[PDB]
């Protein structure tokens, strides 16, 4: 379930609903991805409280 | 039965997953004595015999259709088949 | 005017507080012209006609103007200026149902609701003095707006419950000329009506409960019949939603006093709700899901209606639903409400209570044994740990002549399986028995008592060596009982020997002091075979 793969297009494959590794669905059923990312940069340019 | 029937419209393609909770959601259905429990179990067994005549669920139904009935056969059941001072205490020890 | 033309307002103010000060000093008849037959119904309805078209039904092409604190007061003043020449409040009440279109950011809706939701505190305010001519028209010749009327009543309801000051008796005519009016509006519920009227009359029948004293509704004395038919058909809707069956049921205190069949229909529609709404395990709601917050918040309110009513009416129902799941999120308020329904009320209460749980789990209802132990384990156990006193006493001596009847000898069928029915109601007999052993004093259990008497035939001269002396015999035997040839129920019976033995502690500690009595119970084992 839990996944960390990386990949240079990678952004593209979650918006298609596909993780960076070419698996997109088990035993064809489809999987419902969230996406976590962790960083910094993106807080230090908020205007509000966040 | 009807909280649980619309997982296996296109979400989930497998319904050997979902199968389980609407056996399950008979089973304490069974066990209460209480009328309205008997009366809504029919209900969901109803939605449960639903599914092959639109799915061809045949390959699989039968083989549960007589496992509920058989359960019964362990229970009784016979209603739930209509619808188809020292001294003394010395002495002793 | 807009926001510039303070002076107009400020006169116009000062004119009306004069002729207020006129009609409260009784010479508003002399001094504006009363001489005709209409006269001052002619100035009252040119000052209402006034205040009432002066908001917008002239500039229906580009917007409503904006009411400011200046004008909020002003009309405020001008209704009551009106309303002081006479008794229009038929006029009145005929202009507040107008379903016209108000062309307006958009909210399109009838005029006299904004009429209305602009001055709300003075309708209500002057409609308290002449009662019954208003109410019974806004009754009879609105059933067809079916929302206007419930508003006009509820601001009614809402201004007699802020007239409470000395002045209750109002609020007792309302209840009486409402309850004589019920059968007025038999079209608000039903199987058709749209959720509006449905919330409406929900929000009548949660006011009036409160602003109709017990007096004059206590049991089938303020018409009954159809109050009573009237919330049935309420709860049986399953077109609602259950946030507001929450407060439906929230307001079951007041209907849990009945005694005839009327109490039986109300289980009936309580069953029907909550097996068509609660879920079998309550876990497939996490949490932040708004249906398991509808869930706790419903079944808090619950145990709340529960906890101010201490009614033996639901709590069957509460615990039914609290056992038939293994373990429930809400345990700790379900316990925290039983000791307090336990604690509040008078003995009798807590009696009633202990013997409703006990023909609950008592009988022989095809249940499971698990749940029949969950059932008396969780809520039996409780409030007897929690229960006040000269209560004990009375359950003992009801109670343990058929215990005891029953823990003899009574070991049979043990063929079809089913003996863990058996040891589950044996098992629960030994827990009653040693939560009733470890609060009861020495000499209350162990002395010239009246229950060790109700216990025997009659009166016993002894001091009580026959029910304690078959006690101890029976968890002797229990939790002695050798398991070499017995392989069918093993883990029910090891609990029922751990009930037996829990139970031989509490009644072997409660009255002996010897340690004698203490190695020659709970320590003499006796190795003979497989003792
Ligand atoms: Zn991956």
């Amino acid at each position: 379930q839990i996944h960390a793969c990386r990949h240079p297009k990678a952004e593209e494959y979650f918006q298609w609903s596909k993780l960076p590794c070419g698996i997109t669905s088990r035993n064809r059923i489809p999987l419902h991805i969230i996406s976590i990312k962790p960083s910094t940069m993106w807080f230090g340019e908020r205007s509000r409280k966040t | 039965a009807e909280n649980f029937r619309v997982l296996v419209k296109q979400k989930k393609a497998s319904f050997e997953e979902a199968s389980n909770q609407l056996i399950n959601h008979i089973e304490q259905f069974l066990d209460t004595n209480e009328t309205p429990y008997f009366m809504k179990s029919i209900d969901c067994i109803r939605a449960f015999r639903e599914e092959a005549i639109k799915f061809s669920e045949e390959q699989r139904f039968n083989n549960f259709l007589k496992a509920l009935q058989e359960k019964v056969e362990i229970k009784q059941l016979n209603h739930f088949w209509e619808i188809v001072d020292v001294d003394d205490l010395l002495d002793m020890i | 005017y807009g926001p510039d033309a303070q002076v107009d307002r400020s006169r116009l103010a000062a004119v009306v507080s004069a002729c207020k000060q006129l009609h409260r000093a009784g010479l508003l008849h002399n001094i504006l012209p009363s001489q005709s037959t209409d006269l001052h119904h002619s100035v009252g309805t040119e000052l209402l006609s006034l205040v009432y078209k002066g908001i917008a039904p002239g500039d229906e092409r580009q917007c409503l103007p904006s009411l400011d604190l200046s004008c909020k007061q002003l009309a405020s003043g001008l209704l009551e200026l009106a309303f002081a020449f006479g008794g229009l409040c038929e006029r009145l009440v005929s202009l507040l149902l107008n379903p016209a279109v108000l062309s307006t950011s958009v909210i399109h809706f009838s005029h006299g609701e904004y009429f209305y939701s602009l001055f709300s505190e003075t309708i209500n305010t002057e409609l308290l003095k002449n009662l019954d001519l208003a109410v019974l028209e806004l009754m009879q010749s609105s059933v067809d707006n079916t929302k206007m009327v419930s508003a006009v009543l509820n601001g009614m309801l809402d201004q007699s419950f802020r007239e409470r000051a000395n002045q209750k008796h109002q609020g007792l005519k309302l209840a009486t000329t409402i309850l004589q009016h019920w059968k007025k509006c038999d079209s608000w519920w039903a199987k058709d009506s749209p959720l509006e009227t449905k919330m409406a009359v929900l929000a009548l029948l949660a006011k009036i409960l409160q602003i109709d004293s017990s007096v004059s509704f206590n049991t089938s004395h303020g018409s009954f019949p159809e109050v009573f038919t009237t919330y049935i058909s309420l709860l049986a809707d399953t077109k609602l939603d259950l946030h507001l069956k929450g407060q439906a049921v929230t307001l079951l205190p007041f209907f849990t006093s009945l005694t005839g069949g009327s109490l039986e229909e109300l289980r009936r529609v309580l069953e029907q709700l909550i097996v068509a709404h609660f879920p079998m395990q309550s876990r497939e709601f996490p949490p932040g899901t708004p249906r398991f917050n509808n869930y706790v918040d419903c079944m808090k309110k619950f145990l709340d209606a529960l906890e101010l009513s201490q009614s033996p009416m639901l709590l069957e129902l509460m615990t039914e639903v609290l056992c038939r799941e293994q373990q429930h999120v809400m345990e700790e308020l379900f316990q925290s409400s039983f000791r307090r329904i336990a604690r509040r009320g008078s003995c009798v209460t807590q009696v009633g209570l202990l013997e409703s749980v006990y023909e609950m789990f008592r009988k022989d209802d095809p249940r499971l044994s698990f749940t029949r132990q969950s059932f008396v384990d969780r809520s039996l156990l409780t409030l007897l740990w929690h229960c006040s006193l000269d209560a004990l006493r009375e359950f003992f001596s009801t109670i343990v002549v058929d215990a005891i009847d029953v823990l003899k000898s009574r070991f049979t069928k043990l063929n079809e399986s089913t003996f863990d029915t058996q040891i589950t109601k044996k098992m629960g007999y030994y827990k009653i028995l040693d939560v009733m052993y470890s609060r009861l004093p020495k000499d209350d259990v162990h002395a010239k008592e009246s229950k060790i008497n109700q216990v025997f035939h009659g009166s016993c001269i002894t001091e009580g060596n026959e029910l304690t002396k078959t006690l101890i015999k029976l968890c002797y035997d229990a939790f002695t009982e050798n398991m070499a040839g017995e392989n069918q129920l093993l883990e029910r019976r090891r609990l029922y020997h751990c009930a037996a033995y829990n139970c031989a502690i509490s009644v072997i500690c409660c009255v002996f002091n010897e340690l004698k009595f203490y190695q020659g119970f709970l320590f003499s084992e006796k190795p003979e075979k497989n003792l």
